[PDB]
């Protein structure tokens, strides 16, 4: 359906490659837009040793060699860091492991930044921004937005934990009844495990499962 | 940040050949040399014509000599600008009276800049005037034999 | 006392402005006579502190005082009723709409500067059989017999049959005191005549606001179509000299750069102004011909440059 | 407003330009009227009005989150004229129509202001 | 016609002399000079709509036109009589020629558009970004006479591809290309813009990959 | 209830009074004619308070005295079970992101972003309105 | 395909792309041509933009070393292949005078010498010397003084 | 009500002693849940140092260096506040 209904790589609209004519986009396919977007954002640091030249393109040749060496060898990295010397078969929900989800969301948002400042050209075209401004937005974003998304990701994973660690100590939330002889408002929680003789149940323990937070999703 | 203070629109030049000259109280815009350029240089003795406007910012109207090199002649209908223009001649396709023109006595070519000194009642300005043409398209180059 | 109590007006130069300034003086006397007794109420009910000897015993606790409420719902209605009657009796004296003016100025008001008209003069002293030109009012009524299709439509125009880019309201004149960006437009007006102002803007709403007329109006783009009685007469102008005139809506960026002047000259100076302009002279020459400084004297034509940190 | 008032302290254009000033009072008048006052008149409502009428919650308790988040994401996309190179709306908060139609103030910031 | 010059002057006085000084000069740091630019320049800069403008910004963008074809000839002949330069090409009716400008070749126009300028815009003539806020605009809403007078007198940041830089055969040839590249439909599907891989990526994710993950969550359960 | 019907009846009386007096005072006394731009705004703000007050009067007639609304009512007279309020929900943030994408497509005139933002509006509005109606997964 | 060039062709504020044609490899009407002639169109380090700076802006120019006479009045010839990573920098902005590249959006100053104003480039994009020939045609006054394409190890001594 | 309980015996583990307690984060034994905090302090400080090194380049617009000073001073202020509060035990 999307090979028929949507054009892709219209090479007749493009030209034959002659080395004196370009587009304005000149952007690669999206899975490699993080690479030369990293060219578009690395701030022109060249070195000049005794009679030679290290250009900018060394850095991303280091940098693509950097990220891949972090993306191949990550399980050994956090096997060294954490201490996971155990045969794990059950998964862990991505809220149950907040710094690893947060390092991952650093990597996701850094990819989204290096991509979303590789269509730098056509973003500044359509979404009317100065082109210098959006590549500075990328050039600061690859330094500060992983820190912002690490903070938001780590504390958001912990608050997703706490949001389904209060659905056990309390019930599952529903519509409101008032208490009869006085004026109160209880949310009429529906418990998930065994109940005691009064308004609170036996609080269950966590088990790595998605606990349902809507009585809707119950029967 | 691109909005006002150093704008990329009002800090511009018009896309035209001749230079401007704000100085000397005469607003002097698009001064160029119409010179049909036949060879490497245009040979000495060839009469080629200097074009500008001389707008007034008020009356400065005198046009004393305005000569650096090339024996600039003028026309007596020169006391025009009283907060107004001084259109010299037709620059390029101006279809609708001061034949300002130079007798070179120095080889000039297109692409260069030549220092002309326009003197007025208020002062003089050196402009580094260009060679221009809003002419017909290029004279036909001989097609080269292959080899 | 009369200038400082009036919250610092500029004093009037037309009887319109004199009577408007008298009503503002009376109305700030009314506003300070309300605010003085009510600030007296606040800064005297701040003498009802929590007393140190006041025991565990609450105040009078009253609320709900109906006759006092009727008195202070009737007395502000009396204040606004007498202020509304004085407002309407000064609203009668803002445009008397005299069909026999003495000089009509066609103040058109384009993007970021002014242009003054001198559409018609007629002295009751007896002078100036002068009129407006009108060959220049040609239309953009796009009554082409056929458009992009081939038959039937004969499309006439967007608004009322014509294009928006029309300019048929925009009346012109032989005399035109055009205002460039380095020379402030100088209207000159005879002292002690009936000076009508017909107001048009070529592009965008702004305001013909002389500060010392104590009056303004907005130059709406097509004011006859937009129910806008743009025209207003000014009854006299006693004081001669030069008077600033600002621009008092929003035009776009170069909006403080739209100042003008209404220099009020003697009637024989008005004679020697236009009779030294019918023989065609520009603004500085016509003002030099009547022994009066030609450039704008109460506002300089300030900088064509953009800031004090732009490199010239 | 402090930028505007640094600007008005001296008769020159000493600090920032003309056009940036005309963007400045406009975005200022909106994020004091339509993005500071106009939200807080329901912000104190969401504070203490169900507390004052005895309500357990506010009546449409997702649509109040929808009100707040539509407010914040109208406010960010109206401040987002400053990212644009010509800047935000130079016409005033009053935004009179021969100045706002796309012949006049043609930039992207006025459109972002509108939506 | 001298009355046409007077009409150009009447429209000139009441739209621009806050930024062109009314002697066709340049008001310094508020609007540049205007002589020598000519009738072709004023046709492109008012027929597109751009120059009856409202702020001096990164670049003055496109807008609806502030005058019509019965008045652009007046305004352009007025600026050519005060100055003088390139003129707009006109057919055997005296009006502005817009259909006689499409040249008899397209492939030469394709190669010449592609070499000489499509660095700035795009292959098919969509917009492209430029340095500090300025940007190339789309060529889809472009009258062919505006395209010829766009390359003939380059308004803002584009080189003026002159009568001698590109010959009028070549310029008619380029406007033959762009009026049949921004007009021909995208062969083989929706045209995700004209520039390829970034819209193709963003329409891979939310159209294709979001549908793929939605199918994958309808088929598999969750636990 | 009773008093909302009286409240919007007061607003209806004043809005209709102001609408008809603005129409008949701009019929005369104006420059060209009726203004037609605050006149119909006043006629339809009369329509606004007609709809609200007419519905509240329809409810207030088809009802007894509400145990809420009754003056001198003990809390135990009206202490039952209220209806469903929604607990925690992450759909309104998605409503706002969807409607903001549609709005910045309608601001920066990007028709692809208009269509995509409207598609996200439909998707997130479905996610809000079905949120307490999705049954369990049937496997 | 290659028409010989005069200074009167390009005018004020104009980018124009020039190629190193010679009198030997003539028109494309012989098979010994179109292979000395498409070799020019296929070689990477051949395209040179021919800038014609508006002569009101010739006081803003400051040349660099060994390069003061590489103008021709107001004709500059900067290469089209950029400083780093070799894309043709065929975007040119008059009235701001910046050679902008498309591939990574690196500006260069057309006025002084093509120093990078902004972008990921750090080297002056190379300038070609210009003279006019006998019969008044634009010719190159020698080679570039530096290697013209993208950077690599053996450079800058 | 149509749900069962959930019981998962994982391989629980440093081994449950040093890190974060199960009341700071509500599930610390279920995965790796504490970055050592000198890493994020020096990461923020090195981020701000990198933003300050980013002045060195092809550069004429000094309106950017105020953004770099600003986003570096914000990160230095957050890192310094955070380290000062842990040096005083979250006081003021
Ligand atoms: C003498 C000392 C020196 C002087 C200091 C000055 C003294 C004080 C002055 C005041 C300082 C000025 C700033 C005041 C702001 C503080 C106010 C505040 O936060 O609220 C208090 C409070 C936070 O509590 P707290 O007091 O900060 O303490 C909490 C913990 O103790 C702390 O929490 P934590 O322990 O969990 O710390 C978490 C944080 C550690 O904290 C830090 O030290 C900061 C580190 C950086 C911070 C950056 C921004 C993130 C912060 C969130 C901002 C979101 C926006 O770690 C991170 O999350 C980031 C890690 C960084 C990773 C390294 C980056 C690597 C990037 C990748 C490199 C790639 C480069 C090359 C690319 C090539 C690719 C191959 O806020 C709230 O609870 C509610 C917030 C309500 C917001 C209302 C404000 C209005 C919002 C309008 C919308
Ligand atoms: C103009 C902008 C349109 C805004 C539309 C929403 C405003 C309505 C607010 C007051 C109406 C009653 C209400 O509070 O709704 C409850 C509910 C709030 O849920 P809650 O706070 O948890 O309280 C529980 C409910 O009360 C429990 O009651 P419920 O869940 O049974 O709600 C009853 C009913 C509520 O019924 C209605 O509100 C009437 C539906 C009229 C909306 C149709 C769109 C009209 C505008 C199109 C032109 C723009 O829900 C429905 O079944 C129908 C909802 C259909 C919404 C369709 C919106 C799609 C807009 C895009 C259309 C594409 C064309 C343009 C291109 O709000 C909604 O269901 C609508 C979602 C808000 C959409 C905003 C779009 C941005
Ligand atoms: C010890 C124990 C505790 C274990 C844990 C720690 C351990 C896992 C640390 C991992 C190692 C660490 C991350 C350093 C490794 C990274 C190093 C610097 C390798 C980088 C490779 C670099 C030196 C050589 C450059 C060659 C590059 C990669 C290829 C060149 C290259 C080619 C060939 C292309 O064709 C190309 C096409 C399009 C775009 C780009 C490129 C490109 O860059
Ligand atoms: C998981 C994570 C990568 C951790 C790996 C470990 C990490 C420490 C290794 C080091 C990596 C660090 C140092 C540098 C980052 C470089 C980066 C990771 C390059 C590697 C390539 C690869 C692994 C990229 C990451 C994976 C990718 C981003 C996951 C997709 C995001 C999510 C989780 C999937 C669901 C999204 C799906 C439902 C569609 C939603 C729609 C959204 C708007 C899509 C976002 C989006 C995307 C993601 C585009 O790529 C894109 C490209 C072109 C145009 C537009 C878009 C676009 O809108
Ligand atoms: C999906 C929603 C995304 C929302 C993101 C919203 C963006 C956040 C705020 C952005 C502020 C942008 C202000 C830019 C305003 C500007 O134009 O400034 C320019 C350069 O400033 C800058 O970029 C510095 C600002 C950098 C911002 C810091 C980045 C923060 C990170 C966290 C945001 C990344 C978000 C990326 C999202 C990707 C997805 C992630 C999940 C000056 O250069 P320039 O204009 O070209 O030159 C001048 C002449 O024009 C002018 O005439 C002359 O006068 C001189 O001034 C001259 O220098
Ligand atoms: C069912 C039976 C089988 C029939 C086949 C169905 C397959 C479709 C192909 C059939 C031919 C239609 C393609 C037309 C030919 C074509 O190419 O489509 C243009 C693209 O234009 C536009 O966008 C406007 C279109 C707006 C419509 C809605 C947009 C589509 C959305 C839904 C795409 C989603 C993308 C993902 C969103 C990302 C999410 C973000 C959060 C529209 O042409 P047009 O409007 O007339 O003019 C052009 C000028 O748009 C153009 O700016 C100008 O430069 C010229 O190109 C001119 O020709
Ligand atoms: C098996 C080991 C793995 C290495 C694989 C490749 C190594 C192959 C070496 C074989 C050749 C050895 C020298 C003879 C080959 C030769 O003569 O050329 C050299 C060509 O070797 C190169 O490519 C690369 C090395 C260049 C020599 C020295 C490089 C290593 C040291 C010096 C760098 C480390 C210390 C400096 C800083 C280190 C990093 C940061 C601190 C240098 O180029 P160049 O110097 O530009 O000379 C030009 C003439 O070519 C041309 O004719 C003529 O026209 C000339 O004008 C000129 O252009
Ligand atoms: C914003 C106030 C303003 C308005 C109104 C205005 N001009 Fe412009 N003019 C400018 C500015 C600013 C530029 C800068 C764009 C440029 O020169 O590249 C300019 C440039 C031009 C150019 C391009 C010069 C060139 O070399 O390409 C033309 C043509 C032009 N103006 C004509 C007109 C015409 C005709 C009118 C209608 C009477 C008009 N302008 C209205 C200020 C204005
Ligand atoms: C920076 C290099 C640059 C290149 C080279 C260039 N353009 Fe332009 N083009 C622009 C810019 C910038 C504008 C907008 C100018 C303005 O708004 O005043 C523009 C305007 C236009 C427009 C008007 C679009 C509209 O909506 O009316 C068209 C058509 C156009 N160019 C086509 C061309 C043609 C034809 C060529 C020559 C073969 C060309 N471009 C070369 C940058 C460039
Ligand atoms: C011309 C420029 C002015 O620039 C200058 O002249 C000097 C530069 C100022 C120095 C910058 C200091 C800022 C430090 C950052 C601290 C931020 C708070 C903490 C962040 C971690 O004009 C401009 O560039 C003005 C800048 C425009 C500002 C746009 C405001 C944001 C708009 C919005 C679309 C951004 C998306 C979301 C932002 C956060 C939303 C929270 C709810
Ligand atoms: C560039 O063209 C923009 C022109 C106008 C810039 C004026 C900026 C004023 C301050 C805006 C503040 C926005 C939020 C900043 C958070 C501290
Ligand atoms: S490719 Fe043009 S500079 Fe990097
Ligand atoms: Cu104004």
């Amino acid at each position: 359906l999307m090979g028929g209904l949507l054009t892709i790589n219209p090479i007749w609209n493009l030209g034959p490659y002659k080395p004196s004519q370009v587009s304005a986009g000149s952007q690669p396919d999206f899975y490699m837009m993080w690479t030369d977007g990293l060219i578009r954002l690395w701030p022109a640091w060249e070195f000049y040793p005794f009679g030679h030249t290290i250009p900018q393109g060394v850095w991303v040749a280091v940098g693509m060699g950097l990220v891949f060496a972090l993306l191949i060898a990550y399980p050994f990295i956090e096997k060294k860091v954490t201490g996971d010397d155990a045969h794990h078969n059950l998964l862990q929900r991505p809220r149950d492991v907040p710094v690893r989800t947060a390092i991952g969301s650093m990597a996701i948002a850094l990819y989204l930044l290096l991509t979303f400042a590789c269509m730098n050209d056509i973003i500044a075209l359509k979404f009317h921004i100065s082109l210098n401004a959006t590549t500075w937005i990328g050039r600061i974003g690859m330094v500060v937005l992983p820190a912002i998304v690490y903070f938001v990701a780590y504390r958001w994973a912990i608050s997703l934990q706490r949001s389904d660690r209060e659905v056990l100590e309390h019930g599952v939330e529903t519509g409101i009844i008032k208490r009869l002889p006085h004026g109160a408002y209880v949310e009429l929680h529906q418990p998930l495990g065994p109940v005691d003789e009064h308004g609170h149940p036996i609080p269950l323990e966590y088990a790595g499962a998605p606990l349902p937070k809507r009585m809707n999703k119950l029967g | 940040c691109s909005a006002g203070q150093i704008s990329q629109t009002t800090t511009q030049e018009p896309a035209v050949n001749g230079v401007n000259a704000q100085a000397g109280q005469v607003s002097l815009r698009n001064v160029h040399l119409r010179a049909p350029q036949q060879t490497d240089y245009v040979e000495p003795g060839t009469t080629v014509e200097l074009l500008f406007v001389a707008a007034n910012d008020s009356s400065n109207k005198l046009k004393s000599i305005t000569s650096d090199v090339g024996e600039v002649t003028l026309t007596g209908d020169s006391t025009v600008p009283a907060d107004g223009v001084l259109i010299v001649g037709e620059p390029d396709g101006q279809i609708q009276a001061v034949t300002a023109e130079v007798e070179l006595t120095k080889p000039i070519t297109n692409g260069l800049l030549y220092d002309f000194t326009f003197t007025f009642e208020d002062g003089e300005t050196t402009v580094a005037v260009p060679i221009s043409a809003g002419e017909q398209p290029r004279r036909p180059v001989p097609p080269a034999g292959p080899g | 006392w009369s200038d400082a109590l009036a919250l610092g007006w500029p004093t009037g130069i037309t009887p319109e402005a004199k009577l408007n300034r008298e009503l503002w003086i009376g109305s700030v006397i009314a506003s300070f006579a309300v605010g003085a007794i009510v600030w007296g109420l606040i800064f005297w009910t701040s003498a009802f502190h929590r007393k140190k000897a006041t025991d565990t015993e609450l105040p009078r606790q009253f609320g709900y005082n109906m006759p006092l409420e009727l008195t202070l719902t009737v007395i502000p209605f009396l204040i606004i009723s007498v202020l509304f009657y004085f407002t309407v009796v000064v609203q009668e004296r803002m445009m008397h709409k005299d069909p026999n003016p003495e000089v009509v100025i066609d103040v058109t008001a384009f993007q970021w500067n002014w242009k003054f008209g001198y559409q018609k003069i007629a002295f009751a002293d007896g002078s100036f059989d002068y009129d407006g030109a009108d060959p220049e009012r040609k239309e953009a009524m796009t009554s082409r017999p056929e458009g992009k299709d081939e038959h039937g439509i004969e499309k006439v125009g967007p608004i009322r049959g014509m294009t928006p880019e029309d300019r048929t309201y925009l009346n012109f004149d032989k005399i035109e005191t055009l205002g460039t960006s380095s020379e402030i437009p100088v209207l000159v007006l005879p002292a002690g005549k009936r000076i009508e102002f017909v107001l048009n803007s070529a592009d965008v709403i702004h305001g013909f606001w002389v500060p010392e007329f104590l009056f303004k109006r907005d130059v709406l783009p097509e004011p006859k179509a937009n129910n806008s009685d743009n025209v207003f007469q000014v009854s006299e102008i006693q004081q001669t000299g030069a008077f600033v005139g600002r621009c008092t809506e929003m035009c776009g960026t170069f909006h403080a750069m739209m100042n003008f002047e209404v220099r009020v000259v003697e009637p024989n100076d008005f004679k020697a102004y236009i009779d030294q302009r019918n023989a065609g002279k520009t603004n500085a020459e016509a003002l030099a011909a009547i022994n009066q400084p030609p450039l704008a004297i109460t506002t300089e034509p300030f900088e064509s440059r953009r800031g004090e940190l732009v490199p010239q | 407003a402090l930028f505007m008032r640094t600007e008005l302290a001296m008769p020159g254009l000493q600090f920032l330009s003309n056009e940036q000033f005309n963007q400045l009072f406009t975005m200022h008048g909106t994020v004091m009227l339509l993005f500071y006052a106009t939200p807080i008149v329901f912000g104190f409502a969401n504070l203490v009005l169900p507390l004052q009428i005895g309500a357990p919650d506010v009546a449409f308790p997702r649509l109040n989150a929808l009100s707040f988040w539509l407010f914040l994401f109208g406010a960010l996309i109206a401040i987002a004229g400053f990212i644009t190179p010509g800047g935000a709306a130079d016409f005033g908060w009053t935004a009179y129509s021969p100045l706002t139609d796309a012949i006049h103030s043609p930039g992207a910031g006025g459109d972002l202001w509108i939506m | 016609q001298s009355a046409l010059l007077r009409t150009g002057k009447q429209l000139f006085e009441t739209s621009c002399v806050s930024c062109h000084g009314a002697n066709l000069q340049g008001v310094p740091d508020r609007g540049p000079s205007l002589i020598g630019t000519g009738e072709a320049a004023v046709y492109f800069q008012v027929s597109t709509g751009r120059m009856p403008a409202m702020r001096g910004e990164a670049q003055a963008p496109s807008k609806p036109p502030h005058f019509d074809e019965s008045q652009i000839d007046a305004l352009g002949a007025y600026v050519q009589a005060n100055g003088g330069g390139p003129t707009v090409p006109r057919d055997d009716h005296g009006a502005v020629a817009q259909e006689s400008l499409i040249g008899g070749d397209v492939a030469r126009g394709g190669d010449l558009f592609r070499l000489n300028c499509a660095s700035c815009h795009n292959f098919t003539g969509k917009g492209g970004a430029l340095s500090s806020g300025k940007y190339a605009p789309d060529l889809g809403d472009a009258n062919p006479a505006q395209i010829y007078t766009a390359m003939l007198t380059g308004p803002q940041n584009m080189p003026k591809f002159s009568d001698r830089q590109l010959t009028p055969d070549e310029k008619r040839d380029i406007v033959a290309y762009v009026r049949e590249s921004a007009e021909t439909p995208s062969y083989g599907g929706y045209g995700l813009g004209g520039f390829g891989p970034a819209p193709e990526g963003m329409a891979m994710w939310i159209i294709g990959m979001v549908a793929a993950i939605g199918v994958a969550m309808w088929i598999g359960s969750r636990a | 209830m009773h008093i909302e019907a009286r409240l919007f009846e007061i607003l209806t009386a004043f809005f209709a009074l102001a609408a008809v007096v603005y129409a008949v005072l701009t019929a005369m006394f104006a420059t060209g004619g009726v203004e037609w731009a605050g006149t119909t705004a006043l006629v339809l703000t009369t329509g606004l308070t007609l709809i609200t007050g007419t519905f509240f009067r329809f409810v207030a007639r088809r009802l007894d005295t509400r145990p809420e609304d009754y003056e001198d009512a003990e809390i135990s007279d009206g202490a039952g079970e209220l209806g469903f309020f929604a607990p925690h929900s992450w759909w309104p943030i998605l409503i706002s992101l969807s409607f903001s994408t549609a709005a910045v497509g309608a601001a920066l005139w990007l028709p692809w972003l208009i269509a995509a933002g409207v598609a996200f509006v439909i998707t997130s509005v479905c996610g809000l309105v079905f949120e307490y109606y999705w049954g369990p997964e049937k496997h | 395909p290659f028409v010989k060039m005069r200074p009167e062709d390009i005018d004020a504020g104009g980018m124009e792309t020039v190629f190193p044609w010679r009198e030997s490899d003539g028109d494309g009407t012989t098979v010994e041509s179109e292979h000395k002639l498409t070799e020019i169109a296929m070689g990477v380090r051949n395209p040179v933009m021919l800038i014609r700076i508006k002569p009101a802006d010739m006081h803003r120019v400051i040349k660099r070393k060994g390069q003061e006479s590489f103008n021709f009045g107001e004709l500059f010839a900067y290469t089209k292949v950029c400083s780093h990573l070799g894309c043709p920098s065929s975007l040119y902005e008059q009235q701001t005078y910046r050679i902008l590249c498309p591939c990574h959006q690196s500006q260069f100053d057309a006025l002084e010498f093509a120093k990078p104003i902004f972008g990921p480039a750090a080297r002056a994009l190379a300038q070609l010397p210009i003279t006019i020939d006998e019969d008044g045609y634009l010719v190159a006054n020698g080679d570039f003084v530096e290697p013209v394409g993208p950077a690599f190890w053996e450079r800058k001594s | 009500m149509s749900s069962t309980q959930d019981r998962s015996q994982l391989d629980p583990e440093v081994e449950r002693h040093t890190g974060v307690d199960v009341e700071d984060v509500p599930s610390a034994e279920w995965g790796w849940s504490h970055m050592p905090i000198g890493v994020m302090h020096i990461g923020g400080l090195l981020s701000a140092a990198f933003l300050l090194v980013m002045m060195r380049g092809n550069h004429v617009g000094h309106v950017e260096d105020w953004f770099l000073i600003g986003f570096a001073a914000v990160i230095v202020a957050l890192v310094g506040r955070n380290w000062w509060l842990r040096r005083r035990g979250w006081i003021r």
